[PDB]
C-alpha cells in the first residue's frame, strides 16, 4: 500500500507503445509536478510489449501490460496505481 | 522409406559429457579481435567458440598452475556464426553471440598532408 | 517431411519396445552379475541402479537417439555378461569414493566459485 | 652472494625464501634445500669494463659460434658503459 | 553511382574515387604488406614495403599512397611485386640487430612475420651493423632504438592523435635517428599506444618487459572501468595471472587506442587486495574469519534495523548485477537510501528521463558536429578517448571548440570564454557572440562535465546549460534527429546506478544518518564516521583496502573487474559486459553472489541464483541493461527542460575548476590506480623530471 | 625450381584424371565430385547411399581391380551440417595405383558397413564407432575396440577435451581402481601459434 | 684427463658428488618464484 516507485517500460518505435509515447509526450510533465518526490523511471523496451511496474514497501511490486493502450488508458492506469485502487 | 521426425536436434545424451559440464557452462561465439601488436588480419577471418573461464590455483609443489575444469582449452572454429550457433544448440550449451566487428572504410589522401588552408597539414615527415 | 533415415525404429513405439527389451535383459542379468563379480551390494541395489540409469534418459523424444542409446546399453550389457568388465568397471556406476557435492546456493558459495 | 633469512633458510638468487609461518618449510625437514652458490649477477659484476677506441663495438660472447648471436653496441654516451644484452660484458670509450 | 572499376589480379572491383591501391586490394581480401602505413595515421610512403606492380606499367607503385585509376589491374603476386618485397625486406634487415631472443616483440613482430612471408630466407650482407644510443622518454615506454626501422608511426601518432610535437627525426641518411633530441619524457595520457603501433621492439612496455611471450598468453575480451568511456580491451593472462592490457578495436568508442591508466594500472590488482572476510575483535582490530561468521553478523544487524536506519553507498567500480542485488536486498528491509558518491541534480526530471544524464550525441557523433561547447570539464583527463575523438574531428572536420572553465591544455586550440559560471547565462540570454556562433551552427554540441555537477549549485549550472540547448533548439529550427544536450561522465558505475534508480550523491544519508551502512566499493571518503552516529555498523565490500576498508566493522572481499562477468554502462548509455580472466584471489567472491548469500542468511532470500537470473532481474528493472551494444534511445529533452525550469537555484561566484588540472592528477583516481606502483612511478616522473 | 622443389609428374596426373572421369561416367547415381591433387592422388566424393555399390565396383571391375583396402578412417569437421567425413583408401596391385573414396554422415545417420566388400573394414569400422560415434549398419560385431570398458564419449571428436573428463587411481578404502573427475597439477598450456599474416595466396577464400 | 685436462672454470665444482638419493642431501623440489598477490594489512590501531 506504500507506493515507492513507478517504472514505465515503452518501446521506441513499436506500434503497440504508441499510446505510451503519446502519454510521455503530453501528460508526463504534469504527472511529475503533481508527484515531485515519486520516482517515475522511463525506460526503453525491446519489442516484447509495454509495461508499467509499481514497487511498494518491503520489495513487493506488480506489473501491468500497456500494450495497444491509448493516452487515456495509460492515464487511467497511473491514476489507479497512484491512488488506493487494486 | 524415411521416418519424418519433427523435433529439434539434441545429442547431449550421446556425447558422454557430465551433466555439470552441460547446463552450467556458457560458450562465447565470436570473431577474435585483431592482436593490436601486429597489423596482419589473417586471424580475424573465422568464428570461434570458447568456454567460460574457471578457477586456476597454485600447486603446493612446484607452484605450477592447476585446473579442474576439462574444457579450459576447448576452442572450436566455424565458417559462419550460424554453424557455431547450431553446433552449440545441438550440444545443449547456453551461448552468447557477439557480432563481427569490421573496420569501417576510411578516406586516405596523401596530398592532404600538404593542405593550403586545412589543419591536416603535417609539420614533419 | 524432414527426410530422415531411421536406424532401427520408425516412430517412438518401436523404440520404446526396444527399450523394454533392453531393460528386461538388464533386469534378468543383474543377479548373475552380483554373483559372478563377487559384489558387496544387494540385487535390489543393482536393479535400482539399472532403473536409475534408464531414468536418466527419460526425457529423450527422438527415436534415432533412443535407438542409439539402446545400442550403447546393449554394448554395455554384452561387456558385463562376458566378464570383459572387471569389478572396478561395474562399481564405477556407484561413485563410492567421490565426496558428496553440495547443490544449494550457500554451500557452493562457501566452497568456491563454480556456479 | 648467498644470504640467510631470519628462519635460517638460505635465500636463493631469485630472492625466494619461505616465510616464518609457511607450512611448506616442512618439506626440508630431515633433508636439505638445494641452492646454487654461484650467483650470476655478482659474477658478472666482477668483470672489468673494456676500453675500446671505437664508437661501435661487437660482442658475440667469446668462442665464436660457441657464444651468442653477434650484436653491435653503441658507446656514444659517456655517462654510462655499453652493456651486452646477452652476456653482460661492459664496454666504453676511453675518457678522462 | 560515382564508382570506378578496377581489377585485382583480373577480378573486378568497384571503388569510390580516392581509393588507394592498398584499399582496393583489401576490398577482395588481399592484405598488402606494410610497415609505415597505418589506416588511422596520415600516409607516409617511406617504408616501401607496399610496392606492387600495375599491369602494363613499367614501374611499381606504393600501394598505400597511390590512388587507383580506372581500368588498372593490380598484380599482387607477380614476379615484380615479390622481388620488390624481397629487396625491401633485405634492406630493412641489413642493419637490424640480432635481438629476437632478448627482444620482447618476438612472436608478435610484424618484421619477423613479413620476413617469413614475403622475404628471402638467408642473408648476403657482409658488413658491420650500425648501433645507436637509447633515448629515455619516461617510465612507461622502453626504448631500444637499434631495432628502429624508421617507420615514422610514433612521430605521426604523437603529432596527430596525441597532439604532442615532441618526437621527430634528427640527422639524415643512414644516421637518421627517431627521438626528442633532448632528454625529455613523452608523458601523455595516450603515450602507451606508441608501443602498439611500433612494428618492432624499438618501443616496448617497460612494466611488461621480459615477463611473457605472445603465444603462451590467453586473451580475454573485456571492458575497461578506469573511466566512463568503456574502452574495449583484451586482458592477457598466463597460468592464472594477468599479464597486460591491450586495446580491442571498437570504431564507435575507442577505435584501437586506450589511455595510459587503462593500459598500466593493472599491477594495482596485485597489491593491497582483500582476500578474506574480516570482523572486529574485542579490542577493535580487524581479524580474519569465515564467510559464515561475517555473514551471520551482517544478517543479525540487518534484521535489527529497518527503513532509513539502513543505507548503502556505491563506489565508482561497481557493476550492475551487484547494484541491483543490493537495491533489492535493501528494498526488502524497506530502505530506499541507495546512493552513489557522484552527485547528479535530482531537481526536475532528475533520473526519471534517461537522456537527462547521458552523452546523447554519442562518441561517434562528435565526428558529425560542427561546433562543441565544453562547460566545467577537462575532457583530456576525465575521458581521454572522448578528447581524442574531439581532436580527430578538430583535425579532419575543422571543428570549432569553445571551453567555459579553467584554461587547461587539451592538445588542440580552443576558444576560451572564461571560467565564470555566469557566462552560461550570458550565452543563454543571447548577449554573447558565441550565442550567435551556436545559433548558426548546423550540428551544435553542448557537453557538461559531471565533475562540474559535484558543486552544490550544480543544479543551477545544469539549468543554464539546458536553457542554452533550448535556445539552440528553438532559434535554429529542427535539424531532424540531432542531440545537443550532453553529459560527460567520469565514473564507470554511475550510469548503470542511475538507470537502476539509485539516488545520486549522499545527501539522503546526511539528511537521515543510518545505523547500518553498506559500502559497496565506496572509497571516495564522502561519508566518514564523524558523519554518522556512534556505534554505527559499517560493512565494506570490495577488492582493495583503501579509505573505506579500515573504518568498517565487517569486510567482505569481492571481485575486481578482471575477475567477473559483469555489466557496465558508459557515458553514452551503452551497456557492455566484462568476462572472467582470472578468478578472485583467496576467499573473495563475486559481488552479487555475496549479496544473495547474505539475503539467504538474513531470511529475505533474493529470487535469483545464477548470473542469467540476475540479468533477467536487471531486465525487469531497466531493460536497456541487457542490450549489450545498443546506443539508441528516445530524446526527452523538452520534458526535462520544462521540469528544470521549475526551480531557480542561484549560481555561485566560484570559477569552474576541474579536479584534474595537470597530468600528475590523472594517474591516481581510484583504488586500483592508487595501489599501482606503475602509476606511482608516473606521478614521480611528471612531478620531478631529472 | 630445381633441387629444393619436388618434381611433377604430368603422365600420372593425366592418367588419374582420365580414370576419375571413367568412374564418374560409370556411376553417375552416386558420384558427386572427382579431384586430382597436384601430388597425383585421386579422390572421388560420393553420396553415402553409394558406399557399397562404389566400393564393390572398384573392387570387382576388370579395369579397376582395387583389391586392397589400405585404410578406413573418419575426419570430424564441426562446422559442417554433416559432421563426419568417411575416408576409404584403396590400392590396386594389378594397375599399381591408389584411389580415395570420400563420403559424409552426421551423428544420427548410419553408414552401411562394408565388411561384405572388404573384410579388413571390420576393425576399422569398430575404431570409427569407438572414436567418432558413427554407427555402421549390418556390422557383424560392433563394439568399442580402443577405449576402456565402460568409457563414455568419443575421444577423437573435436569438442572432446584432450585430457577427457575422468582419471583413474587406486583407492585403499575400497581396495580397487576408481574413476574420478580429472584434476591436473599442471594445466596443459594452450599456445596461439597462427601468424596473423597469410601464408599461401593460392588458397585465399573470397571475402564473403 | 691426464694428457688432455679439462678446461678450468671458477664455477665448476671442485668436489664431485655421487647420487645422493635416499640421503638427507637428496634434492627436494620447491617453487623458486616470489609471492604474486599481496594482501592488505589492516591498521594496528582501534578506529573509535
Ligand atoms: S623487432 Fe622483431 S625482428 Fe627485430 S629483434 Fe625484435 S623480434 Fe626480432
Ligand atoms: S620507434 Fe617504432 S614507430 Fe618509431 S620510428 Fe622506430 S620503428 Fe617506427
Ligand atoms: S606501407 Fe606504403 S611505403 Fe610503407
Ligand atoms: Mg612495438
Ligand atoms: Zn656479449
Amino acid at each position: 500500500l506504500g507506493l515507492r516507485e513507478i517504472r514505465i517500460h515503452l518501446c521506441q518505435r513499436s506500434p503497440g507503445s504508441q499510446g505510451v509515447r503519446d502519454f510521455i509526450e503530453k501528460r508526463y510533465v504534469e504527472l511529475k509536478k503533481a508527484n515531485p518526490d515519486l520516482p517515475i523511471l522511463i525506460r526503453e523496451c525491446s519489442d516484447v510489449q509495454p509495461k508499467l511496474w509499481a514497487r511498494y514497501a518491503f520489495g513487493q511490486e506488480k506489473n501491468v501490460s500497456l500494450n495497444n493502450f491509448s493516452a487515456d488508458q495509460v492515464t487511467r492506469t497511473l491514476e489507479n496505481v497512484l491512488s488506493g485502487k487494486a | 522409406q524415411l521416418i519424418a521426425v519433427d523435433e529439434k536436434l539434441d545429442i547431449t545424451t550421446l556425447t558422454g559429457v557430465p551433466e555439470e559440464h552441460i547446463k552450467t557452462r556458457k560458450v562465447r561465439i565470436f570473431v577474435p579481435a585483431r592482436n593490436n601488436m601486429q597489423s596482419g588480419v589473417n586471424n580475424t577471418k573465422k568464428w570461434k567458440m570458447e568456454f567460460d573461464t574457471r578457477e586456476r590455483w597454485e600447486n603446493p609443489l612446484m607452484g605450477w598452475s592447476s585446473t579442474a575444469d576439462p574444457l579450459s582449452n576447448l576452442v572450436l572454429t566455424f565458417s559462419t556464426k550460424e554453424d557455431a550457433v547450431a553446433f552449440a544448440e545441438k550440444n545443449g550449451w547456453s551461448f552468447d553471440v557477439e557480432e563481427r566487428k569490421v573496420p569501417k572504410p576510411k578516406s586516405k589522401s596523401y596530398g592532404a598532408n600538404f593542405s593550403w588552408n586545412k589543419r591536416t597539414r603535417v609539420s614533419t615527415k | 517431411g524432414t527426410s530422415v533415415k531411421p536406424i532401427f525404429s520408425r516412430d517412438m513405439n518401436e523404440a520404446k519396445r526396444r527399450v523394454r527389451e533392453l531393460y528386461r535383459a538388464w533386469y534378468r542379468e543383474v543377479p548373475n552379475t552380483v554373483h559372478l563379480f563377487q559384489l558387496d551390494i544387494s540385487v535390489k541395489q543393482g536393479r535400482d541402479k539399472v532403473r536409475e540409469m534408464f531414468m536418466k534418459n527419460a526425457h529423450v523424444t527422438d527415436p534415432r537417439v533412443v535407438d542409439l542409446l539402446v545400442i550403447k546399453g546393449k554394448m554395455e550389457l554384452e561387456e558385463t555378461i562376458n566378464v570383459w568388465k572387471q569389478r572396478t568397471h561395474i562399481m564405477r556406476f556407484f561413485h563410492e569414493t567421490e565426496a558428496p557435492r553440495p547443490t544449494d546456493f550457500l554451500s557452493k558459495f562457501y566452497v568456491g566459485h563454480d556456479p | 652472494g648467498v644470504r640467510t633469512s631470519p628462519t635460517g633458510e638460505k635465500v636463493t638468487h631469485t630472492g625466494q625464501a619461505y616465510d616464518d609461518g609457511d607450512y611448506r618449510r616442512v618439506r626440508f625437514s630431515d633433508r636439505q634445500k638445494e641452492v646454487n652458490e654461484n650467483f650470476a649477477i655478482d659474477l658478472i659484476a666482477e668483470q672489468p669494463v673494456s676500453e675500446v677506441g671505437s664508437r661501435v663495438i661487437s660482442c658475440d660472447g667469446g668462442g665464436g659460434a660457441l657464444g651468442h648471436p653477434r650484436v653491435y653496441i653503441n658507446l656514444d654516451k659517456e655517462t654510462k658503459t655499453g652493456t651486452c644484452g646477452y652476456c653482460g660484458l661492459q664496454f666504453r670509450q676511453p675518457h678522462h | 553511382s560515382n564508382l570506378i572499376e578496377v581489377f585485382v589480379d583480373g577480378q573486378s572491383v568497384m571503388v569510390e574515387p580516392g581509393t588507394t591501391v592498398l584499399q582496393a586490394c583489401e576490398k577482395v581480401g588481399m592484405q598488402i604488406p606494410r610497415f609505415c602505413y597505418h589506416e588511422r595515421l596520415s600516409v607516409a610512403g617511406n617504408c616501401r614495403m607496399c610496392l606492387v606492380e600495375i599491369e602494363k606499367a613499367p614501374k611499381v607503385v606504393a600501394a598505400c599512397a597511390m590512388p587507383v585509376m580506372k581500368g588498372w589491374n593490380i598484380l599482387t603476386n607477380s614476379e615484380k611485386s615479390k622481388k620488390a618485397r624481397e629487396g625491401v625486406m633485405e634492406f630493412l634487415l641489413a642493419n637490424h640487430p640480432l635481438d629476437c631472443p632478448i627482444c620482447d616483440q618476438g612472436g608478435e613482430c610484424d618484421l619477423q612475420d613479413q620476413s617469413m612471408m614475403f622475404g628471402s630466407d638467408r642473408s648476403r650482407f657482409l658488413e658491420g651493423k650500425r648501433a645507436v644510443e637509447d633515448k629515455n622518454i619516461g617510465p612507461l615506454v622502453k626504448t631500444i632504438m637499434t631495432r628502429c626501422i624508421q617507420c615514422t608511426r610514433c612521430i605521426r601518432f604523437a603529432s596527430e592523435i596525441a597532439g604532442v610535437d615532441d618526437l621527430g627525426t634528427t640527422g639524415r641518411g643512414n644516421d637518421m635517428q627517431v627521438g626528442t633530441y633532448i632528454e625529455k619524457m613523452f608523458m601523455s595520457e595516450l603515450s602507451g599506444n606508441i608501443i602498439d603501433i611500433c612494428p618492432v621492439g624499438a618501443l616496448t612496455s617497460k612494466p611488461y618487459a621480459f615477463t611473457a611471450r605472445p603465444w603462451e598468453t590467453r586473451k580475454t575480451e573485456s571492458i575497461d572501468v578506469m573511466d566512463a568511456v568503456g574502452s574495449n580491451i583484451v586482458v592477457s593472462t598466463r597460468t592464472g595471472e594477468v599479464m597486460r592490457i591491450l586495446p580491442r578495436m571498437h570504431e564507435d568508442i575507442n577505435e584501437e587506442w586506450i589511455s595510459d591508466k587503462t593500459r598500466f594500472a593493472y599491477d594495482g590488482l596485485k597489491r593491497q587486495r582483500l582476500t578474506q572476510p574480516m570482523i572486529r575483535n574485542e579490542k577493535g582490530l580487524l581479524t580474519y574469519t569465515t564467510w559464515e561468521d561475517a555473514l551471520s553478523r551482517v544478517a543479525g544487524m540487518l534484521q535489527s534495523f529497518q527503513g532509513n536506519d539502513v543505507a548503502a553507498i556505491a563506489g565508482g567500480l561497481v557493476d550492475a548485477e551487484a547494484l541491483v542485488a543490493l537495491k533489492d536486498l535493501l528494498n526488502r528491509v524497506d530502505s530506499d537510501s541507495l546512493c552513489t558518491e557522484e552527485v547528479f541534480p535530482t531537481a526536475g526530471a532528475g533520473t526519471d528521463l534517461r537522456s537527462n544524464y547521458l552523452l546523447n550525441t554519442t562518441i561517434a557523433g562528435v565526428e558529425e558536429a560542427d561546433v562543441i561547447l565544453l562547460v566545467g570539464t577537462n575532457p583530456r583527463f576525465e575521458a581521454p578517448l572522448f578528447n581524442a575523438r574531439i581532436r580527430k574531428s578538430w583535425l579532419h572536420n575543422d571543428l570549432k571548440v569553445a571551453l567555459i572553465g579553467s584554461p587547461v591544455d587539451l592538445t588542440y586550440r580552443y576558444d576560451h570564454l572564461g571560467d565564470s559560471p555566469k557566462i552560461l547565462q550570458d550565452i543563454a540570454s543571447g548577449n554573447h557572440p558565441f550565442s550567435q556562433i551556436l545559433k548558426e551552427a548546423k550540428k551544435p554540441m553542448v557537453v557538461l562535465g559531471s565533475s562540474a555537477l559535484q558543486r552544490s549549485d550544480g543544479t543551477a549550472i545544469l539549468a543554464a546549460v539546458s536553457n542554452i540547448a533550448q535556445n539552440i533548439r528553438l532559434s535554429s529550427g529542427v535539424t531532424g534527429d540531432w542531440k545537443v544536450m550532453n553529459i560527460l561522465h567520469r565514473i564507470a558505475s554511475q550510469v548503470a546506478a542511475l538507470d537502476l534508480g539509485y539516488k545520486p550523491g549522499v545527501e539522503a544519508i546526511r539528511k537521515n544518518p543510518p545505523k547500518v551502512l553498506f559500502l559497496l566499493g565506496a572509497d571516495g571518503g564522502c561519508i566518514t564516521r564523524q558523519d554518522l552516529p556512534k556505534d554505527c555498523f559499517i560493512i565494506y565490500q570490495g577488492h582493495h583496502g583503501d579509505v573505506g576498508a579500515p573504518m568498517a566493522d565487517v569486510i567482505l572481499p569481492g571481485a575486481a573487474y578482471t575477475e567477473k562477468s559483469a555489466t557496465y554502462v558508459n557515458t553514452e548509455g551503452r551497456a557492455q559486459q566484462t568476462k572472467v580472466a582470472v578468478t578472485p584471489p583467496g576467499l573473495a567472491r563475486e559481488d552479487w553472489k555475496i549479496i544473495r548469500a547474505l539475503s539467504e542468511i538474513a531470511g529475505m532470500t533474493l529470487p535469483y541464483d545464477t548470473l542469467d537470473q540476475v540479468r533477467s532481474r536487471l531486465e525487469e528493472v531497466s531493460p536497456n541493461l541487457v542490450r549489450y551494444d545498443d546506443v539508441e534511445g528516445a530524446n526527452y529533452f523538452q520534458q526535462a527542460n520544462e521540469l528544470s525550469k521549475l526551480v531557480n537555484q542561484q549560481l555561485l561566484a566560484d570559477p569552474l575548476v576541474p579536479p584534474q588540472l595537470t597530468i600528475k592528477d590523472f594517474y591516481m583516481t581510484d583504488s586500483i590506480s592508487r595501489a599501482s606502483q606503475t602509476m606511482a612511478k608516473c606521478v614521480k616522473a611528471v612531478t620531478e623530471g631529472i | 625450381t630445381r633441387p629444393t622443389i619436388r618434381p611433377r609428374n604430368d603422365v600420372v596426373h593425366k592418367q588419374l584424371s582420365a580414370f576419375g572421369q571413367y568412374v564418374a561416367e560409370i556411376l553417375p547415381k552416386y558420384v558427386q565430385q572427382v579431384q586430382v591433387s597436384c601430388f597425383n592422388e585421386l579422390e572421388i566424393f560420393i553420396h553415402p547411399d553409394g558406399v557399397i555399390p562404389v566400393l564393390t565396383f572398384l573392387r570387382d571391375h576388370t579395369n579397376a581391380q582395387f583389391k586392397s583396402l589400405a585404410d578406413l578412417t573418419a575426419v570430424d569437421v564441426p562446422t559442417r551440417q554433416n559432421r563426419f567425413e568417411i575416408v576409404y583408401n584403396l590400392l590396386s596391385l594389378r594397375f599399381n595405383s591408389r584411389i580415395r573414396v570420400k563420403t559424409y554422415t552426421d551423428e544420427l545417420t548410419p553408414i552401411e558397413s562394408s565388411v561384405t566388400v572388404y573384410k579388413a573394414a571390420n576393425w576399422y569400422e569398430r575404431e570409427i564407432w569407438d572414436m567418432f560415434g558413427v554407427f555402421f549398419a549390418n556390422h557383424p560385431d560392433l563394439r568399442r575396440i580402443l577405449t576402456d570398458y565402460g568409457f563414455e564419449g568419443h575421444p577423437f571428436r573435436k569438442d572432446f577435451p584432450l585430457s577427457g573428463y575422468v582419471e583413474l587411481r587406486y583407492d585403499d578404502e575400497v581396495k580397487r581402481v576408481v574413476a574420478e573427475p580429472v584434476e591436473l597439477a599442471q594445466e596443459f598450456r594452450k599456445f596461439d601459434l597462427n601468424s596473423p599474416w597469410e601464408a599461401f595466396p593460392a588458397y585465399r577464400q573470397p571475402p564473403e | 684427463p691426464t694428457t688432455k685436462p679439462p678446461t678450468a672454470r671458477k664455477y665448476i665444482w671442485t668436489n664431485h658428488k655421487f647420487n645422493v638419493s635416499g640421503t638427507p642431501q637428496q634434492y627436494v623440489p620447491y617453487s623458486t618464484t616470489r609471492k604474486k598477490i599481496q594482501e592488505w594489512v589492516p591498521p594496528s590501531t582501534p578506529y573509535k
